[PDB]
RNA sequence: AUUAAACCUUGUACCUUUUGCAUAAUGAACUAACUAGAAAACUUCUAACUAAAAGAAUUACAGCUAGAAACCCCGAAACCAAAC
RNA sequence: UGGUGAUAGCUGGUUACCCAAAAAUGAAUUUAAGUUCAAUUUUAAACUUGCUAAAAAAACAAAAUCAAAAAGUAAGUUUAGAUUAUAGCCAAAAGAGGGAGCUCUUCUGGAACGGAAAAAACCUUUAAUAGUGAAUAAUUAACAACAUUAACCAUUGUAGGCCUAAAAGCAGCCACCAAUAAAGAAAGCGUUCAAGCUCAACAUAAAAUCAAAAUUCCAUAAUUUA
RNA sequence: CUCUUAUCUUUAAUCAGUGAAAUUGACCUUUCAGUGAAGAGGCUGAAAUAUAAUAAUAAGACGAGAAGACCCUAUGGAGCUUA
């Protein structure tokens, strides 16, 4: 497959709302699909992301070989930037924590509707 | 496989819908008209300008030939049948000494161009068949009837 | 049916997700003293602090990586001013 | 046999998410150089654990207490 | 399941054997009894004693003594001896 | 009758439960229903990197082999003991015999309780637990063709020269001009030969890139409320 | 035989007495088309269908069967005889 595919166009980052600079940090990736009828090598690669289980939430950083590996399973994987509006949790809030499907991470959970 | 069979039709091509057909399109403009045809505007032009009374006989299926002894037989009458393509004779009054001629010039009739007012010659003439729908004789290139004619061929 | 339309909203497309019927106790003391927090609340309250926890242990490892890069462009930069003699 | 339009549309979804994965990977935050060593110190310090966790196997001891609470079976009442 | 025995719904007898398959093929009227894995030379393990061990014959520069731990059933065509 | 429970690599049968791991390469064999050797697996011991990945450089010709550092990750090497397995099936790729299809060699995948009609081999599917909960995956159905060609007429030279009896546009054979408004020295017809049928001639019409075999039919139906 | 018919006996059918054999996984034991290995009472899809009985016929399912029949082979075995 050419390079150019990887390569993103201006169109290409207001359509995913992706900010060519300052790229996010963190991939979110959660398997749908089964490894069965599959080669080795694509199972093998599965089993050492951890994506054993399906629908399972994992934190990896957006970096070439985490990067490499996550385009070899790309058909089979989900990739969410993640966001952080209230930044970094603290200690003392990491009981509090909490990841929207919407990517983003609250660090505070107040227990009201957004509504 | 199933699978397969679905990109067979995925590749097919979406075409975007014109606004309106060609045919029920609003009347758009059209290649400018050319004269091809040229040619015989002259030769009409030069026998009409020449001769100043036309008389005029729908031709009943006349031979080709007849017409070469018919323009020899005028030629002892001192009068030719030059007639010419009709499609190209209604353009003739676009582009000659008179417009306003084209109602007489309806339809493909022999012409009898005459520049000499010799009126027995050209009624012999007439006289050779009356049977055919004869119009008239445009007298000094006005329009005439067939009893017009008779009234102004004097 | 209507996870899609539960995403435009912002919630979680199956509503055993997120959400306050699963979150939030199920019952309480008529007395009004207030329950025990479920087990599985309990379960689940660990497995998000614990990913909580690998979030900024991911992003302090990955600050340190971004500082490290420049400090050693900064050995190179002092590397190539000097001089002896 | 004639592709149904279900099969259609779900087709062109997976499609269109992958893509999203493309863009999403398009943006390495970190260049090759800062990658490098990065992780070292977490992967000595968890290999290290590996191999005492690995090299500990031994045989298990045994207790006089199991030789003499045998005895406790023959418990009457007084 | 059910208010309801039957209706509605679901479900291609068993062993063996073939390919990890039988809509193949073998065997079965049923009841009761009877009807097929057996050996310690060495090793591991459990202990006694220790440059020694074993109640004679054995082994030994940690060995030696004791204990425990194992390998089916039925069925030929035949072959030979001695009588009838 | 006894030897005799003869022997039988052959046929058949061979009686409780639970947990863990787990079959199908190379070499030789009267060998392919078995056995030995390598390789695996396995137990114990010694102590440390291993697997995926891996830039550039070569090697070849002008994505694997090799393997810096990483990164993702937890097994790996050596020593000692020891066997069992070593026969598939089908699908799908790459070749070679070939020309259908087959016959092989090599790579890849599979063993629903869901779906494709029933469906070992295809598709969706990480194990299995109770609950009269919930979101989803695959999922036998699908929605005739045309953008030069439609009306009218057909005269004269020369029946032109050619073996043709004769062949005149029209048996052969020719070159290939004129008049005319328009006539092809002829386009298909007709042809004892020609007369003769029209097409083109001129006048006058009106147009403008492919689709959706023999028992007995076999769900029933169904074009528009977002 | 054309061209079959009639009568009598045996069998047959009824009453009463006595009373086997091969066989047998269980069967609440249907038709059409499909599927499959030539192949379906039991699968797929249609159809038919009070319960229980009673009496008749042997064409086909290229019916089911045996170590039946014939010919030939073996750088197969084994046995026997030798000049
Ligand atoms: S709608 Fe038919 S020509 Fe315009």
């Amino acid at each position: 497959i050419p390079d150019k595919v990887f390569q993103p166009k201006p169109e290409d980052h207001e359509k995913y709302g992706g900010d060519p600079q300052n790229p996010h940090k963190l991939h979110i990736v959660t398997r749908i699909r089964s490894t069965k009828r599959r080669p080795y090598w694509e199972k093998d690669t599965i089993k050492m992301l951890g994506l054993q289980k399906a629908h399972s939430p994992q934190i990896h950083k957006n970096i070439p070989s985490v990067n490499a590996k996550l385009k070899v399973v790309k058909h089979l994987i989900r990739i969410q930037p993640l966001k952080l509006p209230q930044g970094l949790p603290t200690e003392e809030t990491m009981s509090s924590t909490c990841l929207k499907s919407t990517g983003e991470l609250v660090v505070q959970w107040h227990l009201k509707p957004v509504e | 496989h199933f699978q397969r069979q679905k990109l067979m039709a995925i590749t097919e091509y979406i075409p975007p819908k014109p606004a309106i057909n060609p045919r029920c399109l609003p009347p758009p403009p059209k290649p400018p008209k050319e004269e091809s045809v040229r040619l015989l505007r002259q030769d009409i032009v030069a026998v009409f300008r020449d001769n100043r009374m036309i008389a005029v006989c729908q031709n009943v299926a006349l031979s080709a030939e007849d017409k070469l002894l018919l323009r020899h037989q005028l030629r002892k009458h001192k009068i030719f049948i030059k007639v010419f393509p009709s499609q190209v004779l209604k353009p003739f009054l676009e582009n000659s000494k008179y417009r306003n001629l084209l109602p007489l010039f309806v339809g493909h009739n022999l012409l009898l161009v005459s520049e000499e007012p010799k009126v027995k010659e050209m009624v012999r003439v007439l006289k050779s068949v009356p049977f055919l729908p004869l119009l008239g004789g445009c007298v000094d290139d006005t329009i005439l009837s067939r009893q017009g004619l008779v009234d102004y061929a004097k | 049916a209507g996870g899609q339309w539960r995403l435009q909203q912002g919630l979680a497309a199956n509503p055993s997700g997120y959400g306050p019927l699963t979150e939030l106790p199920d019952w309480s003391f008529a007395d009004g003293r207030p329950a025990p927090p479920m087990k599985g609340q309990l379960r689940r309250k660990a497995q998000r602090e614990k990913l909580a926890r690998r979030v900024v242990l991911l992003t302090q490892e990955m600050d340190a990586g971004i500082q490290a890069w420049k400090l050693r462009q900064q050995k190179l930069q002092e590397e190539r001013k000097k001089e002896h003699d | 046999r004639t592709v149904s339009f279900q099969a259609k549309e779900s087709m062109i979804r997976r499609l269109e998410v992958e893509a999203e994965n493309h863009y999403w990977l398009s943006m390495p935050y970190m260049t090759a150089e800062q990658e490098c060593g990065h992780a070292a110190e977490r992967r000595a310090q968890a290999f290290e654990a590996i191999k005492a966790a690995a090299t500990s196997k031994f045989p298990k001891h045994r207790y006089i207490a199991d030789q003499l609470d045998h005895l406790n079976i023959s418990k009457k009442w007084s």
